[PDB]
C-alpha cells in the first residue's frame, strides 16, 4: 500500500518574473499595471463646471463667453481647448497661479 | 523552489486535482483515491490574500496640475518639472517592478514550504511504520483500508496500533 | 458622464482601478494609481507550475 | 512561518522559560527540568539586533529651506516645491512601510529557521535511539538520568554507550 | 531565514573542490574520493546567474543639463534643483543599498538551501542502508566499492539489493 501527496498543476500557465528568473510557469497572476481607460470625465456625485468657450481666468474679468460662469460653484472644474479667457486682446501677468488658485478655488 | 518539493522530489503536478492546492493520493487493496489537504491549502491562500489585500485598494494621494496642456508654461520652470517628474518615474517604475520579483519570488517559495511542511508532518504521523522512496510517496508496511487512508488525512492516526505488525514486515 | 465615478483624471479621461500602478497618462491628477513606464507587472498569485 | 515549528508541530510557546529564546524540557524519573540553549538564542538576538543597527542611528544629508511659513512665496514657485516634496514623501513612506514588512516577515522566518535548526540537531545527536514524538518531543528508548540529559543539551551524549538498549526496546 | 547546512552541521569547506560548488567525499575500502554535483552547482550558478542579469547593463533613462557648471543660475530656482536633486540621490542610495544587502542575503541563503536539497536527496537514496551521522556524513552499513559510491553519486543506486545485508549490520 502507497500513500502519496503532491500539489496542482494546469495546461496552460502563466509566465512571470521573478528575483532570479524570467517567465517561470505559475498556475495564476493577476495585472499590477493598469492600462484600461474611460474616455470620459466620470463625474458621479461632484458638482462639475464644464467652462467651455470661457476660459477660466475669464470668469475673474468676465469677457462675453463667460457670463455664465461669474459666480460659479464646484468640485470638478474642466477647462476646455477652445476657453479664452479674453476678448480685447490682452494677457494675465502670472497667468498660471492664478489658474492653479482658481482649479482648487471650489 | 527553496524547500526543493515543487521542483526537487515531487516531480510533477496533478492536474485532475482541482479540489484544492496540496492534496493525498493513495493506493491500497480497494483501490485508488484522491483527496485535497484543506489547512494546508488555505495556509497559502490566506497569505496570497494578504499581499492583494496590500497592493490592492491602497488609498492614494491627491495630487494637482503644475503643467498646462493648452498654455505651456514658462521653459525654465518646465524643464524643471518636466525633468523632477521624469525622475520620480525612474523611481517608481524601479519600485514597481523590483517588489514584484521580491513578491514572487516569495510565493514560489511560500509555497514550496507549504508542501514540505505537509509532507514532513505526514511523516511523523507513521513513525515507524512506514517509509519514504524519495517521490513524494510513503510505503505503507501494513494493511491500509480506506478507512485508514483517511485516518491519515484528518490525523486520526494511531501509530501504535499498527506499530509492532508493521515492523515485522519492515525486517522481513 | 454622470453614470461612473472616477478619482483620476487626464486629458484623456478618467481612470477607474484598484491596482497601484498605471500606465495611461504620466500627469494624471486626483488620487491615481502612480505611473510606471512598464506596460505589464504580473504578480504571481499561484505556485511553479509544474505539469505532466 | 516558512519552516513550521512555530505555528507548526510545536504546539504552544512556553511561557516560563524567561532564560534565553529556545530551550529543552526534560522528562525521566529524576524529576523534571527545563533550561535555555545559548547557541540557538543568541544566534537569533545578534542577527535581531544587527538589523537594529541598520536602521537605528543613520545620519543623513543637510537640508536647508526652500520654503517660507511667515512670508510666503510666490504662488507658481510654491507649487511646484509642494507638488515635489508631496511626491517624495509618496516615495520614504511606500519605502518605510514595505521595508518594515520586508523585515518583520523575514524576522519572524528568521526565528522558525533557529527553532527547527535545534531541532534537527537534537535529533541527529541522539541517533536511533529515539523517536520523533510530533509535537516537538523525543520518546527516549533508555533511561536518561538527569547527567545524561545534561549530556545531550552540552552536545557529549555518546549515542554508542545507550544504542544497545535503544534498539532492544524499539522492537 | 537560514538553513542548516553552510555554516551549521557542515563544519568547514573544501578547499580542494575546486570542480564545482557542491561535491561527494566518500570513503571505503578501495581508497578516498571527491567530485563535484552538477546538478546542485549549476542550479545555484543559474540562480545568482538571473540576478546579474537584472542588475548589469540595462537602460537607462537619458536625463538632460537643468543646471549649469559655468554660469551659476538663479539663486532662488537653484536651490530648488540642489533640493530636489539632493533628495532623489538619498532615495537611489536608500534602494542601491538595500537591494545589493536584500540580494546578498538571499544569495547567501540560497547556496545554503541548495546544500540540504543534496544532503536530504541521498538520504532517501539510501533508504535505511545508512544513518547520518550528523556532520554531513552517512554511515554506510554494506560494502560500497567504487562503482558503489559512483551509483549513489548518478542516482543509480538500488536500495532494494543492499538493504538484506545492510539491516543486519545495523541492529545486530
Ligand atoms: C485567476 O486570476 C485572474 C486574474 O484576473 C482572476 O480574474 C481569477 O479570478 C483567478 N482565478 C482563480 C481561480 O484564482
Ligand atoms: C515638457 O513635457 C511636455 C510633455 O510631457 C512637453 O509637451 C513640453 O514641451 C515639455 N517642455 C519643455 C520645456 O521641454
Ligand atoms: C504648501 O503646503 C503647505 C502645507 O505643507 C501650505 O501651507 C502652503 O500654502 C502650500 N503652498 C502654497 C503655495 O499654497
Ligand atoms: C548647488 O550645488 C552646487 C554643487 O553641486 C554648488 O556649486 C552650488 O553653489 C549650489 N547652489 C546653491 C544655490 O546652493
Amino acid at each position: 500500500d502507497k500513500i502519496c501527496l503532491g500539489h496542482h498543476a494546469v495546461s496552460n500557465g502563466t509566465k512571470v518574473n521573478t528575483l532570479t528568473e524570467r517567465g517561470v510557469e505559475v498556475v495564476n497572476a493577476t495585472e499590477t499595471v493598469e492600462r484600461t481607460n474611460i474616455p470620459r470625465i466620470c463625474s458621479k456625485g461632484k458638482r462639475t463646471v464644464d467652462l467651455g468657450q470661457c476660459g477660466l481666468l475669464g470668469t475673474i474679468t468676465g469677457p462675453p463667453q463667460c457670463d455664465q460662469f461669474l459666480e460659479f460653484s464646484a468640485d470638478l472644474i474642466i477647462e476646455r481647448r477652445e476657453g479664452s479667457d479674453v476678448c480685447y486682446p490682452g494677457k494675465f501677468v502670472n497667468e498660471e497661479a492664478l489658474r492653479q488658485i482658481l482649479r482648487e478655488s471650489g | 523552489g527553496l524547500f526543493g518539493a515543487i521542483a526537487g522530489f515531487i516531480e510533477n503536478g496533478w492536474e485532475g486535482l482541482i479540489d484544492g492546492w496540496y492534496g493525498f493520493r493513495h493506493q491500497n487493496a480497494q483501490g485508488e483515491g484522491t483527496a485535497a489537504d484543506y489547512k494546508s491549502t488555505q495556509s497559502a491562500i490566506d497569505q496570497i490574500t494578504g499581499k492583494l489585500n496590500r497592493l490592492i485598494e491602497k488609498t492614494n494621494q491627491q495630487f494637482e496640475l503644475i503643467d498646462n496642456e493648452f498654455n505651456e508654461v514658462e521653459k525654465q520652470i518646465g524643464n524643471v518639472i518636466n525633468w523632477t517628474r521624469d525622475s520620480i518615474t525612474e523611481v517608481w517604475s524601479y519600485n514597481a517592478e523590483l517588489l514584484v520579483a521580491m513578491e514572487n519570488q516569495h510565493t514560489i517559495d511560500l509555497a514550496d514550504s507549504e508542501m514540505d511542511k505537509l509532507y514532513e508532518r505526514v511523516k511523523r504521523q507513521l513513525r515507524e511504520n512506514a517509509e519514504e522512496d524519495g517521490t513524494g510517496c510513503f510505503e505503507i508496511f501494513h494493511k491500509c483500508d480506506d478507512d485508514c487512508m483517511a485516518s491519515i488525512r484528518n490525523n486520526t492516526y494511531d501509530h501504535s496500533k499498527y506499530r509492532e505488525e508493521a515492523m515485522q514486515n519492515r525486517i522481513q | 458622464d454622470a453614470n461612473c465615478e472616477g478619482d483620476c483624471y487626464h486629458s484623456g479621461g478618467t481612470i477607474i482601478s484598484n491596482l497601484p500602478f498605471q500606465n495611461i497618462d504620466s500627469r494624471a491628477v486626483g488620487k491615481c494609481p502612480r505611473y510606471v513606464k512598464q506596460r505589464s507587472l504580473l504578480l504571481a498569485t499561484g505556485m511553479k507550475n509544474v505539469p505532466e
